[PDB]
């Protein structure tokens, strides 16, 4: 369930479950056998942060500072820590204002980006249009009976 | 997808049958086309002619001799060994409802989905008539593919010895327009569901063309400067020639 | 509220216009929404800076005929400017 | 004396993809249609002969696939008789070997009328056609020795050697022929068909072009900036002629997409 | 930024890093300029020899 949760990660529920249940998350039975609550909680909360990371650089165009730390629930030094590590890492793109004190997700887009995708909804409305003309003809069955 | 290619030998062959069999009082020709379906690209080297006789007023009622079927098939196999049979064709455009029953006769004999070839004897239309129809589950539903011409040695050579952008273009989108102008006004006279749910797809996907106009001029300047430098080298092309006729004259007035 | 906000170009809507639908504060409409928009019913996002939403055209919007006779009309505007600008092409 | 030989458009089509497909072999089909005394001969569909490795030989003709497909035919409209059959020889040009001509004189007795007609489907792809015809004695105009084929004009009698030394002398066994094709107003428009789905594709190599527009021009720019130099060493113009007419032709195209 | 190891442009007044940094166009001016300059040698030496 927690897979399907990726995209759609609010982080409600996140911390409430790191607080509380954690039958395979510090005690490993079957598989690693455990070794300490710091080994396997270090990287838990990275990946959590870099879940809702990814989902905003592909929905969200911007977002304010004040707004990062309610989600993440770290402080402002801590907000551009875990933002900045993705970026060199060739992962999240995102630009970051400070004087209007957002962020910036949306990536950029040349000249010739925008008439790409241009050339690719005029041919895909020729296959609506195609997908329609061969419709008439065989629903016309029905019309004619 | 897939893709149709037919070669102009199957597409004469299927408008030729109308006129030597003389068919009259709006039938329809029925024929077998022989090729390799299995590829990704349906080619049809071979077509024939098979005689077809359906009642106009009764749908119920079909004939279709399954002698030419095991004597076309015995036939191929002492000549080409690579031809089967991948389907059949008709002699109009517009379909009727006895495709499903004719599907049903060929589906033991044909080896792999049944191809239903749409060949227009008329030629009332705009550029390619002949459309080409992949019967599949739906209870069955068509799905239509592209329909090119196979590039051979073997069959356009021939064309050539019997024969010796945009403007067309735009007379095809005209084509498509007036069908869905006929589809809503015939719509409402019979009531006052594929079709509307893909029609409003096409105007939310040109008024929205006027949003990236601002975009859209940064490369048609592009093309007015790559044709700056192209008129610019033209002139050295006919400055080089009165040269090259000057140098003419004075060896005609030397001689 | 997306087909009330739709003009021509302009599918955009705002926090205000959501927070009296659902009577919800700012936060509760950014979770609401995206969820939806994960699931491939629409195309678009929220940006929280400015406070606009911008909506592509996904959903087929079943449930037609009051359309039917506005968008046969639209065909026919689309029929003329070909038509107009087709003859255009033929004698220059 | 020359002679026009009317074949319809179709039989050329399937007279061509037949011989051609296999090259070796030299492979064989009959023919049908009508005649109009004995001074035009009309084909109108063609009949394929099974395959034989003994290279038409008086062994490869079966009478009873003959004589069983053309019942068939009778019912899918074919009224006409046998007017003959085709020969293919692949690599040479139109004439008749020993076999061929024996081969030929085992049908005089049965159709008089048949027809042998040489086709060449390799060095006809040059956009004329090479093929010829050679018609048995029906008489009848004719009996011993008589002047038969009017219409006297266009080609010549070409063929190779053997066949050209005897003309009105023998006319039995051999003689030149020539080789007409007539059309309708309908036909011709049959095979006009390869110039909205031809839109979309005219589109298609302008849409992954809008990716490298920049790397395009660029290439082309540069190839000019090379071949202008090497005009400016030569104190040349065709290949920078050809490099520029390359690149009017697309930057009109992208200006049919707007 | 005069290194021209990292495109930028400071402010001293707000104490602040502009957005500076973007990319070039070929196939414009630069291979547009070079090729006209090299066609204007071409021309000089057509009306030299036309003499």
């Amino acid at each position: 369930s927690l897979v399907k949760l990726f995209t759609t990660n609010e982080l409600m529920r996140w911390p409430i479950v790191q607080k509380t249940y954690e039958p395979v998350l510090n005690e490993d039975d079957l598989a690693f056998g455990g070794e300490a609550n710091k080994h396997h909680w270090e990287d838990l909360q990275k990946r959590v942060i870099e879940h809702n990371l990814r989902v905003i650089s592909e929905y969200y165009s911007r977002i304010t500072l004040l707004r990062l730390n309610e989600l993440l629930d770290l402080t402002e030094s801590q907000t551009e820590t875990y933002i900045s590590d993705l970026v060199n890492q060739g992962i999240i793109y995102a630009k970051v204002n400070r004087p209007a004190k957002i962020v910036n997700f949306e990536k950029p887009k040349n000249s010739s980006q925008l008439l790409n995708e241009w050339s690719h909804n005029v041919d895909e409305l020729l296959e609506h249009i195609e997908t329609i003309g061969h419709l008439i003809t065989k629903e016309e069955i029905m019309h004619g009976l | 997808h897939e893709k149709v290619t037919i070669a102009p030998l199957v597409l004469l062959s299927a408008l030729d049958h109308y006129e030597r069999t003389q068919t009259k009082e709006n039938k329809r020709c029925v024929g077998v086309i022989l090729g390799d379906a299995n590829s990704s690209t349906i080619r049809v080297t071979n077509s024939f002619a098979l005689p077809f006789e359906e009642d106009e007023k009764n749908s119920d009622v079909w004939f279709l001799d399954h002698n030419y079927i095991e004597n076309m098939n015995e036939m191929c196999k002492k000549i080409n060994a690579k031809e089967k049979l991948i389907g059949w064709y008709h002699s109009g455009p517009k379909l009727r409802a006895s495709d499903l029953k004719i599907n049903e006769l060929f589906k033991k004999y044909t080896q792999n989905n049944p191809l239903l070839l749409i060949v227009d004897v008329k030629q009332q239309g705009v550029g390619l008539p002949t459309d080409a129809y992949v019967a599949i589950e739906q209870e069955k539903t068509f799905l239509h593919l592209p329909c090119t011409i196979e590039a051979e040695e073997a069959e356009e050579i021939g064309v050539e010895h019997l024969l010796r952008i945009r403007l067309t273009n735009q007379l095809k989108s005209l084509k498509g327009l007036q069908s869905k102008l006929k589809d809503v006004v015939e719509y409402l006279d019979k009531v006052i569901h594929t079709i509307l749910g893909k029609l409003q797809d096409v105007f939310n996907l040109n008024n929205l063309q006027k949003a990236l106009t601002v975009k859209t001029n940064d490369e048609l300047m592009v093309i007015y400067i790559s044709n700056l430098v192209r008129s610019i080298i033209a002139f050295d092309d006919l400055i080089e020639n009165k040269i090259q006729n000057k140098k003419i004259q004075e060896q005609r007035v030397k001689d | 509220l997306i087909e009330t906000v739709f003009v021509k170009n302009i599918r955009m809507l705002s926090f205000e216009d959501i927070s009296k639908a659902t009577h919800l504060p700012k936060d509760n409409v950014e979770h609401l929404v995206m969820r939806a928009i994960s699931l491939g019913l629409l195309k678009g996002s929220i940006d929280q800076v400015n406070e606009l939403v911008t909506i592509s055209w996904v959903q087929p919007r079943i449930i037609s005929g009051d359309q039917i006779t506005k968008m046969k009309d639209r065909l026919v505007e689309w029929n003329d400017q070909v038509e107009k600008l087709g003859k255009k092409m033929e004698a220059r | 004396t020359k002679e026009t030989v009317y074949i319809s458009s179709i039989a050329l089509l399937k007279m061509l993809k037949h011989g051609r497909a296999g090259v070796p072999m030299e492979v064989m089909g009959l023919m049908l249609g009508e005649f109009v005394d004995d001074y035009t001969v009309n084909v109108v569909d063609v009949f394929a002969m099974p395959q034989s490795g003994t290279g038409v030989s008086v062994e490869a003709v079966d009478d009873v696939f003959q004589a069983k497909m053309m019942d068939m035919l009778k019912q899918t409209g074919r009224d006409q008789m046998v007017v003959g059959w085709y020969h293919s020889h692949p690599g040479f040009g139109c004439w008749l070997s020993s076999v061929d001509v024996n081969t030929q004189k085992s049908f005089e007795q049965l159709n008089s009328r048949a027809v042998a007609v040489v086709v060449d489907p390799i060095q006809s792809v040059k956009g004329k056609v090479v093929i010829d015809a050679f018609r048995l004695i029906d008489t009848g105009a004719l009996i011993n020795n008589l002047e038969p084929r009017q219409t006297t004009s266009n080609t010549g009698l070409l063929n190779k050697a053997n066949i050209q030394a005897l003309i009105h002398g023998l006319n039995r066994h051999y003689y030149s022929l020539n080789i007409d094709y007539h059309k309708t107003a309908k036909e011709t428009k049959m095979l006009m068909n390869l110039h909205y789905e031809e839109k979309e594709e005219s589109n298609l190599a302008a849409t992954k072009s809008m990716v490298k527009i920049a790397e395009q021009y660029s290439k082309r720019i540069e190839e000019e900036k090379e071949l202008t130099e090497e005009e400016l060493k030569t104190r040349p113009k065709k290949h920078l002629s050809e490099t520029a007419d390359e690149t009017l032709e697309n930057n009109i195209v992208s200006v049919l997409t707007a | 930024i005069l290194d021209k190891i990292f495109y930028g442009v400071l402010d001293q007044g707000n104490g602040w890093l502009y957005v500076y940094e973007t990319p070039n166009q070929d196939a414009t001016y630069d291979s547009a300029l070079e090729l006209v300059g090299q066609l204007n040698k071409v021309v000089d030496q057509l009306f030299e020899k036309a003499s």
